[PDB]
């Protein structure tokens, strides 16, 4: 799980 | 008659979105009187967002790295400052299209328009939600941040959400336009917990009101039960708690429908226990709870803006 | 990621919404160059609805008897025709905000995004679909005539839909900005039959095929059927039939997927037949068919407008 | 039934 910068 | 998912109309902000870029880094920012307002991950570099330090890449920068591209032309950057996760970018030009406005931080369960855009460009319009955990259930891709979440009154762009980053369930966090981040999440590409979500309880009553107010009465009954009793309900079926409050907020779809709100709450009850029997409620075989009982009686009743 | 009824951005079409008067009645016109197009209703009085004579009620009217307001500025009518269901008001001065602009007339399954209007003023934004049998599911009050729907393509707006009135059912029928009704419907308030409506398979496919590209992949299956076969199907359960035109137009969203289209078909054939199983598709527990395949490939892909 | 002009 990671975040994903938009 | 008729109830669909209704979004504001969106012509005030779409005058207002610009593109920013810097490096090799493209997102959207909002440009009101002589400031732009955009999330400050663009400073970052593709290797350095495990855990950017932003006080020293903004430090690193001067005006000259922010392009900013309003439609065909190109505003000059004459400051920048950092406020909590956005950046403001100061331009020489006030935007002569800014509408009356302002910054809202909004609570969980009310809803909003997102104006969805790329390269500062528009691309389109839906309503959402903040959830419970404080994640929006939006749709965003690679290069939408920046886009941002509003409602309108009369004339006035209450902004309320700006677009950051995804979470890997799919679901998508972003910031009040003072750049504070809604719920526990901050701008690293890490692995960040998500709260269990839940339902809305009081939006799930409103939107039986407008079934209610479009003819839709099959889920209706005689019984109602007491605000305790329907709360042990709401609990065992993952539904937030529904207050003395919200009842009086209910109050104007309860008065026009003559129907009590715990009479409604004995329906949703009946609801939650047994099912829809194979019957759909306003073309929905799920119990919806993206509409706040503003978002009901907006719709039901034809309120228009300026 | 993410999937939602995404309407156009509507600021194109707000600065052509004006507001018609005529006598007591009161409804939205679409203000294009110099000429306001609105429903020819507009000039029927409250006793003379269930057979008008249009062509005795527009001969008995003057310029000066329809009052034209552009927000805060009144439009001199200058003169006045009938096409079809639509009045075409020539007004002295051009809209300024006249946007790059056609008007199409669009098929059955085809969708388009909604500005709902009252008193000329923009009230709010939804997307919906032509049912096939020429009816859309709206939401519309009285005084939301005239309200237009729409689709843009880079900086052209498509204009394919005025609104005109509600059908007993509550879904809503309306003209192309030609005044040609959609469906059998005629301006007379009298009963009349709708034909009984189906699902719009294609759509339905392209739903499933937006499901695939954002992650829900459960109700897929190792089988393909035949286009033959699969009608069978379809026809059983009241759903459109699916042809080869269907087929190819579904190429962009298979080739992207790697699933064919008649593999495609083999799952929706499996959920007709069972159902969900308390499962859901991209938020819904019903199958949608208010998505096109160009809508899917514009939201996936991140198209944007002027 | 009956058709409602709006």
């Amino acid at each position: 799980s990671g975040v994903t910068f938009q | 008659s008729g109830f669909r998912k209704m979004a504001f109309p969106s012509g005030k902000v779409e005058g207002c979105m610009v593109q920013v870029i810097c490096g090799t880094t493209t997102l959207n920012g909002l440009w009101l009187d002589d400031v732009v307002y955009c999330p400050r991950h663009v400073i970052c570099t593709s290797e350095d967002m495990f855990n950017p330090n932003y006080e020293d890449l903004l430090i690193r920068k001067s005006n000259h790295n922010f392009l900013v591209q309003a439609g065909n032309v190109q505003l000059r950057v004459i400051g920048h400052s950092m406020q909590n996760c956005v950046l403001k970018l100061k331009v020489d030009t006030a935007n002569p299209k800014t509408p009356k406005y302002k910054f809202v931080r909004i609570q969980p369960g009310q809803t909003f328009s997102v104006l969805a855009c790329y390269n500062g460009s528009p691309s389109g319009v839906y309503q959402c939600a903040m959830r419970p955990n404080f994640t929006i259930k939006g749709s965003f891709l690679n290069g939408s941040a920046g886009s941002v979440g509003f409602n309108i009154d009369y004339d006035c762009v209450s902004f309320c959400y700006m677009h950051h980053m995804e979470l890997p369930t799919g679901v998508h966090a972003g910031t009040d336009l003072e750049g504070n981040f809604y719920g526990p999440f901050v701008d690293r590409q890490t692995a960040q917990a998500a709260g269990t979500d839940t339902t809305i309880t009081v939006n799930v009553l409103a939107w039986l009101y407008a079934a209610v107010i479009n003819g839709d009465r099959w889920f209706l009954n005689r019984f109602t039960t007491t605000l305790n009793d329907f709360n042990l309900v709401a609990m065992k079926y993952n539904y937030e708690p529904l207050t003395q409050d919200h009842v009086d907020i209910l109050g104007p779809l309860s008065a026009q429908t003559g129907i009590a709100v715990l009479d409604m709450c004995a329906s949703l009850k009946e609801l939650l226990q047994n099912g829809m029997n194979g019957r759909t409620i306003l073309g929905s075989a799920l119990l919806e709870d993206e509409f706040t009982p503003f978002d009901v009686v907006r719709q039901c009743s034809g309120v228009t803006f300026q």
